[PDB]
């Protein structure tokens, strides 16, 4: 592995 | 400009215990400097940090495959992130360089203050201790504690107030993860 | 723990800025420059050892933005209490004259994360080979930040770092002169 994972943001609705 | 200002931050952690063995995963909202709401993967679902976070901790509750996603972020998110950057995080090793002078506590004094000055150094953690005469020092010893420089290094000065006489042999001595033995550096009066 | 990682993100109305890092142990692994939509590396070499998708970054910034406007208005529209910052003047190493240095000012513990940051040379502005960071997170959710300056150090110059922050009522100058074997 070499590339970064994002870490999804939760949203409110 | 005294426009109010508003400000979301949201901190994705994880946090490593012996390698990667033990993984603790925390996705942490705030507003301005207030954790609102967070989940904790010793949890496995959000909880309200405030009653500001009420909402939002019932309603990504309630989604029983973002809280997956969330419950498998040790794994996908935190143990491929700590591998991804492990040989030039994790494995950073950078030796210091250290050097002795002598300096006042008072401009018009003669010299009184004997610096140990620590520079360079990755990782933060470092023992630095002075010597007179191969017999430790440990009065009137101060530091400016460990400074970061920002760019992945530290400094740190040590120092030692004392009266220099004829003779004398001054030691500063240094331990850090990146030497295999104590690195000493000598100051003579 | 041995390390932490942490993706850290923020969103700033109504100066309508956004950040997105990664910090390891308290230091910056890299940031998305959003407007050019680039990953920028602390250290070149991070860059050669591995990558990221900055577009990953935009679609966290909207809901970021999105995030932002929900808990303004469930707050009753509370704005943010200005911290104002604590300021330090340093080298990063001994000084020797006429032996090239580096000065690094150090703005700490401040809220919200938006600095106006002047280097001074004799009271007059530089701006030749100064670098920055962007904006890092302290645990106690407020910000720090770096501004560095190469010098060549000399008797005659004397040097300031001026903040200015709206926490701040007059502009923050932290002074560096030489010092004379004390
Ligand atoms: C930093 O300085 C800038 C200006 O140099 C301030 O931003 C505003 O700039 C616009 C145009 O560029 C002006 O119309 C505003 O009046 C400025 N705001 C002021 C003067 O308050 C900015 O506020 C400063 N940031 C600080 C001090 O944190
Ligand atoms: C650290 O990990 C090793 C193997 O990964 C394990 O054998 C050891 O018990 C761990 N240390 C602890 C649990 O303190
Ligand atoms: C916002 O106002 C409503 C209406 O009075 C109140 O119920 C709520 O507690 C307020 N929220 C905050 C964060 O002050």
């Amino acid at each position: 592995a070499t590339e970064y994972r994002v870490r999804v943001n939760s949203a409110y609705q | 400009d005294t426009r109010p200002r508003f400000l979301e931050q949201v901190k994705h952690e994880c946090h490593f215990f012996n390698g990667t063995e033990r993984v603790r995963f925390l996705d942490r909202y705030f507003y301005h400097q207030e954790e609102y709401v967070r989940f904790d993967s010793d949890v496995g679902e959000y909880r309200a940090v405030t009653e500001l976070g009420r909402p939002d901790a019932e309603y990504w509750n309630s989604q029983k495959d973002l809280l997956e996603q969330k419950r498998a972020a040790v794994d996908t998110y935190c143990r491929h992130n700590y591998g991804v950057g492990e040989s030039f995080t994790v494995q950073r090793r950078v030796y210091p360089e250290v050097t002795v002078y002598p300096a006042k506590t008072q401009p018009l004094q003669h010299h009184n203050l004997l610096v140990c000055s620590v520079n360079g150094f990755y990782p933060g953690s470092i023992e630095v201790r002075w010597f007179r005469n191969g017999q430790e020092e440990k009065t009137g010893v101060v530091s400016t504690g460990l400074i970061q420089n920002g760019d992945w290094t530290f400094q740190t000065l040590v120092m030692l107030e004392t009266v220099p006489r004829s003779g004398e042999v001054y030691t500063c001595q240094v331990e850090h993860p990146s030497l295999t033995s104590p690195l000493t550096v000598e100051w003579r009066a | 723990e041995e390390h932490v990682i942490i993706q850290a993100e923020f969103y700033l109305n109504p100066d309508q800025s956004g950040e997105f890092m990664f910090d390891f142990d308290g230091d910056e692994i890299f940031h998305v420059d959003m407007a050019k939509k680039e990953t920028v590396w602390r250290l070149e070499e991070f860059g050669r050892f591995a990558s990221f998708e900055a577009q990953g970054a935009l679609a966290n910034i909207a809901v970021d933005k999105a995030n932002l406007e929900i808990m303004t208005k469930r707050s009753n529209y509370t704005p943010i209490t200005n911290v104002p910052p604590e300021v330090t003047v340093l080298t990063n190493s001994p000084v020797e004259l006429r032996e090239p240095n580096v000065l690094i000012c150090f703005i700490d513990k401040f809220t919200p994360p938006v600095v106006n940051v002047t280097w001074l040379r004799n009271g007059k502005p530089v701006t030749t080979g100064v670098s920055e960071t962007v904006f890092l997170p302290r645990e106690d959710h407020l910000f720090r930040k770096f501004h560095y300056l190469p010098f060549l150090p000399s008797t005659e110059d004397v040097y300031d770092c001026r903040v200015e922050h709206w926490g701040l009522d007059e502009p923050l100058l932290k002074h560096w002169e030489f010092d004379t074997s004390g």
